């Protein structure tokens, strides 16, 4: 490993990604872990462990998708669902952004980019999920509110069914001790998989991430002298993170073929169109 | 075309 103009550059990319990651998205994992344990002038999210807890938080949480003027399912699984897919759809937002603020992506074949995001946006949702969870629960709603993992588990099927493979992939991906700075360039790796069904102009997709994986792989070891093998290790992620995608869509067709039309947002449905 | 939202996201 070397001081060259080249790893200046490596390192100059990762401070790019870094400022746009940190103002792309709005609770970042160093402020998720402080909220996590106390650590804060702010006041402390509203924890839902139970059933009146949860009614309590609907009142005394200021939820950014609710209006006392809708309604809004008398089930509460149901209505748990909906703020997730507006939380999605919001992120699905950020994403695009983060991903327009990657060198090279907005010049990509716009056909190209939108199978980018298609097939990113998942996987990017969970990897950032993990910031928010610990074993006990989740931040929510921007970390006013912690909903626990087995209030989660407690849901009427298949609904409760949802989070708990995502709090296993936290539990072992959290392990691996990133922060922020890593996870701005690895979510960009993501996003730019060349190998992606459907791509057709492949090779300056592979070029981008190429640079992106130097610059995680400098990243990585300088930030974490202490784990001799944490590149690869993350890589062997985005292959869980596909899987976790794909049993979240299975899953998501237990709805749908049996629940009520209670319909997935129209953004959503896209995405998950001819998905895998 | 099969993604017109994200189409629309990405064009602006
Ligand atoms: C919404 C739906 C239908 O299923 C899902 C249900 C629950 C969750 C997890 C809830 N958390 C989030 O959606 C979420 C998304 C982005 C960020 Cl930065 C934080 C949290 C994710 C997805 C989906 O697949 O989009």
């Amino acid at each position: 490993m070397q001081l060259n103009p080249e790893s200046a550059d490596l390192r100059a990319l990762a401070k790019h990604l870094y400022d746009s990651y940190i103002k792309s998205f709005p609770l970042t994992k160093a402020k998720a872990r402080a909220i996590l344990t106390g650590k804060t002038t702010d006041k402390s999210p509203f924890v839902i462990y139970d059933m009146n807890s949860l009614m309590m938080g609907e009142d005394k949480i200021k939820f950014k998708h609710i209006t006392p003027l809708q309604e809004q399912s008398k089930e509460v699984a149901i209505r748990i669902f909906q703020g997730c897919q507006f939380r999605s759809v919001e992120a699905v937002q950020e994403i695009t952004e983060y991903a327009k603020s990657i060198p090279g992506f907005v010049n990509l074949d716009l056909n190209d980019q939108v199978t980018l995001l298609k097939y990113g946006v998942h996987e990017i949702i969970y990897t950032m999920l993990a910031s928010l969870m610990n074993k006990d629960g989740v931040l929510i709603s921007e970390g006013q509110g912690f909903m626990t993992r087995e209030f989660l588990k407690s849901l009427r099927k298949p609904f409760g069914d949802f989070m708990e493979p995502k709090f296993e992939f936290a539990v072992k991906f959290n392990a691996l001790e990133l922060d922020d700075s890593d996870l701005a360039i690895f979510i960009a790796v993501i996003i730019l998989s060349g190998d992606r069904p459907g791509l057709l102009n492949v090779k300056p997709i592979e070029d981008i991430q190429d640079n992106l994986l130097q610059a995680l792989e400098l990243q990585l070891k300088l930030n974490h002298p202490e784990s001799s093998q944490l590149f690869a290790k993350l890589l062997q992620k985005m292959t869980d993170l596909r899987q976790i995608v794909t049993e979240h869509v299975q899953l998501l067709q237990v709805i749908k073929k049996t629940e009520t039309d209670m319909s997935l947002h129209p953004l959503l449905q896209e995405i998950y169109k001819d998905l895998y | 075309e099969r993604h017109k939202i994200l189409h629309r996201l990405l064009q602006e």
